[PDB]
């Protein structure tokens, strides 16, 4: 009830990505940021908020940057106590302005959005909400799964990076240097109709920018992950 | 250190190419490589003291000499196109043991048919369109530097007066847009209301390298003085 | 620093090898390259930062991780002949930009058929003939290690206990002196009465690396847990 | 009346030096290290003396060390005012027992023999003596050059690096990478009918250890100027 379904050359297609398919990888196999209880505590640019959340995975940071689309966004979650979760990177995460491009700093991560409020966002008696997601391999569905979650309300991210990882796994959704799947849009669809999708595969060109594309995630879009419909989508060379 | 000289020319074919190179690190073995695009660091001959010069992978057409401690100098007799490349030199320990080699800046030659095909850069900034794409922005800034050739330019971004490096995304390598003509594009990426300052300033200054003092211009035409240019603009309101 | 792991690997077709590479510099990137006799330095790939990887010019057949900002390892999923080379990784400053790397000791590794074939090497001593020529001695004493595979070995000489680095003259590399084989020679030259003194000792020794304890060797015949060789010779009177 | 003339094949011949003969060259071609009146200042190993000889040429070096054949030479000019003459090296030039191969230090060079006495040495009115070289170029007397020199009783090996430079620049006797010769012996004979040559090709290899050629003037090998013929033979591998 929002977003128009992708026309087929709307979506990306891989094998007009020439690059390391590997560091779209990186992002969704079991990688995150995970927080739970947690207060901002700096600010580099307005729309971001910088938070103390150590590497618990590979001591590798100890803070994390979370970049929202306004400043009225960060100004909102300021002081408020949250979880945060999300997939987050290191090529161009820059804390001051006295750095370079590369990231030459380590003991620090960047991300976007993933911030949900703690109060009372969890469930009554420490339950999980399970999210299914169904999976469409070339027009036909194929598979579906769930996703558990400890939030009422979750961010489409959070769903999207479990949803992608569990693929990773399943259906090689992701290789090192390919991905079997020509095409792959992960739809959101709410309890009021409203409809959002993502698309999975790198922009077609040699690169991947990273920073550049974890920004689908730059509002903090948020939902009730009780009632919320998740369908992915894709699509092969040939059938 | 390890200095280089020049570090930069443009030659012309069947002319004699002298590059030096001076170590101040009092090294025994001194190397000279030439770094090709799509092939690797190869080695063209080497010494292990003064008064000798050995041949190394690829010694052809070039001669070398190690008439000081110091010095260690590649000749190129009869320059010709196929010497088209960037020539680092290395002091420092033994023959394929990089871990003590200590290498040198680099030097561009390229060896052209005749000198009037160097042409300064034409240089534009320009701002992309989200609306062309699913994803975000695609950066905030666009320069342009093309039309150029030689490729001796290096590119460089300057927010209000200072030299910045954040944001910045230039391209790895000069593109040849036809077989005289190069482009090249970096992209400064900033915050929209830094962009939406009137008072906020933007640089994007290219280096052009040319005909350097001791080229002779052939008389019918200007000779290109051009070194530093540049195009600027400020912030647009928000 | 930049260390290397393994330093010495000898591997079979169709297994799966592991070269890391740690850097305490806390450069931003990291290099996956490798030296091969006839070509040159190559790049195989490269990263800007954690969780990144960019083909360099040659990535067919290697995958590499960049799981840690110290940490770049270059994978070799389905090792083949093809992959016998030498590994140098290095960290620091940009691609192309070799003024700024810092280069790793090197990693020798070299992917045989099978196993069976790594065979540690006999070393002799010897006394050339002046007579053979019209030129002066052709040196004092001659160190020959032969019939060893694969080349994982490092000559050095002693003379009464202590390693020598004046007047020695080892072979630039070991020579294939067959499929399976491979021969070095270093030539040590000494003062006459020196190489006359009963009391003077003098030590061939070869290093050899092999099958490493995480190499398990087919039952059917002994491993070679050889590691270090000599040849010994005192002075001959005067 | 010593040495036999040498069989055509006991000599070397350049096509079979497979490396940059450039290295041959720089030992001929203007190069040399001169003294006049100079007193040995130090010793390494028994039979070499080190003196204080700079580098008028290109501030190279301010010491220079000569070995001779034995001791017995060493000790003999140890204390005696003489002349120095000889084309000297760098790569293997170790004064130190900590000197690793390949000369680390600067300031220093080497050699072999090239002493003779300074006392009376000089001629009466200081004059030059002037030695005729005949060359012959496939057995036929081409060229014929004389070459100067302030000493009655000088090296063979002053005479052949002067013999030598001439051709350099003449005959093209080494070029940087090859030579136009296939072979070249300096014949020396004296007035006592003894006659001893040198051969100017590379040992077929290659490699040219510059250190190891210079040998040939170990034993320094004094002539009288004088009186003494220098033929100076070569060979084309054609004609």
């Amino acid at each position: 009830e929002s977003q128009p379904d992708p026309m087929p050359d709307d979506l990306h297609k891989s094998s007009e990505f020439t690059g390391t398919m590997g560091n779209m990888k990186y992002l969704y196999d079991d990688h995150y940021v995970s927080a739970t209880k947690v207060k901002s505590v700096d600010k580099f640019l307005a729309h971001d908020l910088i938070y103390n959340i150590n590497d618990k995975k590979l001591n590798n940071y100890d803070k994390v940057k979370t970049e929202l689309l306004n400043e009225d966004l960060a100004n909102k979650y300021k002081d408020e106590v949250v979880d945060v979760y999300g997939s987050n990177y290191y090529v161009n995460c820059y804390f001051s302005s006295k750095d370079n491009v590369g990231k030459v700093t380590s003991g620090k991560t960047c991300m976007y959005g993933g911030i949900t409020k703690h109060e009372g966002n969890h469930f009554d008696n420490g339950n999980l909400q399970n999210v299914l997601i169904r999976v469409y391999e070339n027009k036909r569905n194929t598979i579906s799964f769930e996703v558990q979650t400890d939030k009422k309300s979750v961010t489409a991210q959070e769903l999207d990076i479990k949803a992608r990882n569990f693929l990773i796994n399943k259906k090689n959704l992701y290789e090192f240097n390919s991905s079997p799947y020509e095409t792959g849009y992960i739809k959101f669809i709410e309890s009021n109709g409203n409809t959002f999708w993502y698309d999975m595969m790198p922009a077609p060109g040699d690169k991947f920018d990273q920073s550049k594309y974890l920004m689908i995630y730059k509002d903090n879009k948020m939902v009730d992950s009780k009632s919320v419909k998740i369908e992915v989508h894709l699509t092969t060379k040939n059938g | 250190a390890v200095t280089q000289s020049p570090r930069n020319k443009v030659a012309v074919t069947g002319g004699k190419v002298t590059l030096s190179c001076q170590q101040t690190n009092n090294h025994n073995n001194m190397y000279w490589y030439r770094q090709d695009t799509g092939h690797g660091l190869r080695l063209i001959h080497y010494s292990y003291g003064a008064g000798s010069t050995e041949k190394g992978d690829i010694p052809d057409g070039y001669k070398a000499s190690r008439p000081s401690q110091e010095q260690f100098s590649l000749i190129l007799e009869l320059a010709t196109p196929s010497q088209t490349s960037v020539y680092f030199c290395a002091s420092g320990g033994g023959r394929g043991s990089y871990a003590e080699q200590f290498f040198g800046p680099g030097t561009r030659l390229t060896v052209l048919e005749d000198l009037r095909q160097v042409t300064p850069p034409k240089v534009s900034l320009f701002e992309p369109s989200k609306a062309e794409i699913a994803n975000k922005q695609k950066a905030t800034l666009v320069c342009l530097a093309r039309g150029f050739f030689p490729d001796h330019v290096e590119l460089s971004w300057w927010v209000n007066g200072k030299e910045v490096h954040s944001g910045v995304s230039t391209d790895p390598q000069a593109y040849k847009e036809s077989n005289y003509s190069y482009c090249l594009s970096s992209r400064l990426r900033v915050s929209a209301t830094f962009w939406h300052n009137p008072r906020n300033h933007f640089r994007c200054q290219v280096q052009f390298h040319g005909l350097s003092e001791e080229d002779k211009w052939p008389e019918g035409s200007p000779k290109p003085v051009t070194q530093n240019i540049s195009a600027e603009a400020w912030g647009r309101a928000d």
